[PDB]
């Protein structure tokens, strides 16, 4: 169903693709996964830390 | 550790047919010369002189 | 922590802060309101506010949701934001579960919460002399003297910085007075949203509590 | 610190004689070439001993 | 070398053809092109905005729907080109019910607002509303601390990007008397506020003054 | 009220002054070790992979 | 900002370490990303490309009357440096009955170094050879050999943290040039700097 759900929009199948550095510009020999992760910020912040 | 060793395996291993094999080197200073103009692959047989 | 209709209908009139909702005639005279709870202080210093999404005009059933709270959606729970997520070894910054950003992370106020600290000055009485909340503060230069009001309270919404004074109060030692004022903790800047007076009963009130006690009753006459 | 390991066999030894070595550059003492490094540079140049940190002792206690 | 072209498929998004380059030149052209195009280009933002009946960013604002400190989030997404000025001060005016668009606003002569139809908040209650905003310039981005005694006056976080993507890719020519030549073009996505061959210009008048450090 | 040879003051007071780290958790005696500190920007202290 | 450069530190005969006043947070870095490319795929040179030893004639692995085999010359000849004028090739040859500087000389091509030898004789045995230098831009791979025509022999290029007394942090940027004594490592960075000028000038 995902694989369904990928091909059914204009993404790769696999799910992964290469990208190219933004240091030197260049390719790399492998490729990537690239996607949206839900993230949350804890609340151990570092003001009342140190 | 885990993020070193693992470029360290990946750089220092070999496989069947690269690009730029066979080829004879004269020391570390060509290999350095000829790796970053992608003319040579990361992995290839080759014969160098050290 | 979400506001829920009672009794669908008709949304009268809106704000940002109250919420008007007609009663139909099916599930009926005296409609409701609702009364939204702005930026206050939670148990853990941290800011809650209900935010409405409806508008005017429409027609609301009984079970729905009218204002989404902290942390809060259209009906669906949501913590934080959605970022976007490449594995790959990058320089070895990612070395044992690190993690790297951006700064369109930073300059898009992505992840900039926002927390409530409060901080209390009280003044009792001594062997020597009770303590006021006078103005008159000796060794005080005029860069910390005009924030500060007539009556000792700095003003409502004003800029106040790591160190500076918001409570003036003194203390009679025995003309030679000690300072005693409330101060800021470092680090910490931000504007003062709410000054609470609690005074006690027999002692005259000064201008910022008549002030606070007019505003109150101006708009309880105002609902 | 790897170079004063071939001078000296002992490493507490080392450190007692750059603590007393350290107790003349703090009152003023000209160097031979932070007192922590030079001190240790004056140690692993093989110019410093046991004999001459005793004579510049006698002659600061004598100085007195 | 050949001056560059430039296609528009889309008035806010365009893209810039550069021919012919040797070996080698191409992908650190674009790379060294797409570092200065998103690391530091002048353009324009908001600045501290003086409100008139709101005292400071967590009031209730009657008439105003929602909200009050996200108007001002929402409305640093506007766009402020200016000719000759770097500090100019601008206010709306608007009563009644009906949305607030960025178009309602009074503006300059050189001051123009690009797709000026973007929401910024909603009145639902006969109120008024004047807010007198200021627009500076710069380069980089700069927050709201480091840069700053009105009460009445609260501080915004300046963050101008005249573009948001920039995106090359290299590919093959076809020049007869040669082997091969890298012919490349650059994606270039604006925020209505400046062209892509006015960016690409100033990007190159950029790098030009940073390589005279050696000559 | 910080100034700017404060800082000045601050990064020439220290260039060889070593100073002690030490995880609160520690179990062998190489728990505790000596570094020559360098200033840095942020609330966090920068620590070698290693 | 501009800053104030470039502080040349030339500690070896060939080798020198460029030093750069601290730049703007992002400028540092691709200054010697792009340096680093346009060093070696823009600066021209000469190198010896086809060698064709009387000796040797078609394998390379028999070889006999020398201390080495073939294939051990061609690794020591493929290394030196060689400046030359504005003809483009020419053939060169020697006899010896071997130092570098041994060769037979000439008006037209120079060479640097003296002191690298390629060969040493053996019973006193007369060798020739024949060599010949084309004028490329890059690394060439393949009686057949590489020629490196790059003058630099390795770059090297790392950014390390530059503290000033109003900002924050900045990026001073370091060079690393093993030049091969036909150019100077400070004529090659403003040869370098002048062809990325004129090539950021079209537009």
């Amino acid at each position: 169903e995902i694989k369904r759900m990928l091909e059914l929009a204009d993404l790769p199948q696999s799910g992964q693709t290469q990208l190219y550095d933004g240091r030197t510009g260049e390719a790399f020999d492998r490729k990537t996964t690239v996607g949206y992760m839900h993230y949350l910020k804890l609340n151990h912040l570092v003001d009342d830390k140190m | 550790s885990q993020d070193v060793v693992l470029g360290l395996y990946y750089m220092s291993r070999a496989l069947e047919n690269k690009k730029g094999e066979g080829m004879v080197f004269a020391n570390t200073s060509e290999v350095k010369r000829a790796y970053d103009n992608r003319v040579v692959e990361l992995h290839a047989k080759v014969k160098v002189r050290i | 922590v979400t506001v829920n209709a009672l009794r669908g209908g008709v949304i009268e009139q809106i704000d940002a802060a109250r919420i008007v909702v007609k009663v139909n005639e099916a599930e009926i005279a005296g409609v409701d309101i609702y009364n939204l709870i702005k930026y206050t202080r939670s148990n853990q210093n941290t800011c809650i506010n209900q935010r409405p999404l409806v508008n005017v005009g429409d027609v609301i059933a009984r079970g729905d949701v009218l204002a989404d709270g902290p942390s809060t959606d259209i009906g669906e729970l949501a913590l934080g934001q959605n970022m976007l997520i490449a594995f790959m070894p990058w320089n070895g910054y990612n070395f044992e579960d690190s993690i790297l950003l951006s700064e369109r992370v930073v300059e898009e106020d992505r992840y900039t919460t926002i927390h409530i600290e409060e901080l209390t000055c009280v003044a009792r009485d001594t062997k020597l002399g009770p303590e006021e909340i006078s103005a008159d503060i000796p060794n005080v230069s005029e860069q910390a003297l005009n924030r500060l009001d007539e009556s000792g309270v700095v003003y409502i919404g004003a800029e106040v910085r790591a160190g500076d004074i918001m409570v003036g109060k003194v203390t009679p030692k025995g003309s030679d007075v000690k300072d005693s004022s409330l101060r800021v903790p470092p680090g910490m800047d931000g504007t003062v949203i709410d000054v609470q007076v609690f005074t006690r009963d027999g002692i005259e009130k000064d201008k910022r509590a008549r002030q606070i006690e007019e505003n109150e009753i101006k708009r309880v006459k105002k609902d | 610190v790897e170079d004063c390991l071939e001078v000296v066999n002992n490493r507490f030894e080392l450190v007692m004689m750059a603590s007393k070595r350290a107790r003349q550059l703090a009152n003023g003492v000209q160097p031979l070439i932070k007192p922590t490094v030079m001190a240790l540079r004056e140690i692993a140049a093989r110019r410093i001993d046991n004999a001459l940190i005793d004579e510049v002792e006698k002659a600061e206690r004598e100085r007195a | 070398p050949r001056g560059p072209q430039i296609e528009r498929l889309t008035d806010n998004r365009a893209k810039v053809v550069i021919e012919p380059l040797e070996r080698g030149y191409g992908h650190t052209l674009g790379n060294a092109l797409r570092r200065v195009l998103l690391s530091s280009i002048p353009g324009f933002a908001i600045t501290e905005v003086e409100i008139d009946g709101v005292l400071h960013e967590y009031t209730t604002v009657e008439g105003l729907q929602e909200d009050v400190l996200d108007v001002l989030l929402n409305l640093k997404d506007v766009a402020i080109r200016m000719h000759s000025g770097d500090s100019a001060t601008l206010s709306l005016s608007k009563q009644g019910p009906g949305t607030v668009t960025a178009a309602d606003i009074r503006t300059d002569h050189n001051v123009e607002i690009i797709n000026g139809d973007h929401v910024i908040c909603h009145l639902t209650k006969d109120t008024a509303l004047n807010m007198r905003l200021k627009i500076e310039r710069g380069f980089g981005y700069q927050p709201a601390a480091a840069r700053r005694r009105t009460i009445g006056r609260l501080m915004l976080d300046a963050s101008f990007s005249p573009v948001r993507r920039v995106a090359y890719a290299v590919e093959a020519a076809r020049v007869e008397q040669r082997t091969d030549l890298d012919k490349l073009v650059i994606d270039i996505e604006t925020n209505g506020t400046i062209d892509a061959e006015e960016a690409v210009r100033t990007a190159a008048d950029i790098l030009s003054d940073q390589l005279s450090v050696f000559g | 009220r910080e100034e700017a040879e404060v800082w000045d003051i601050l990064e020439e007071v220290i260039r060889e002054h070593p100073v002690l780290l030490n995880r609160a958790p520690t179990l062998h005696r190489l728990g505790i070790q000596a570094f020559e500190p360098v200033l840095i920007e942020g609330k966090a202290i920068q620590l070698h992979p290693l």
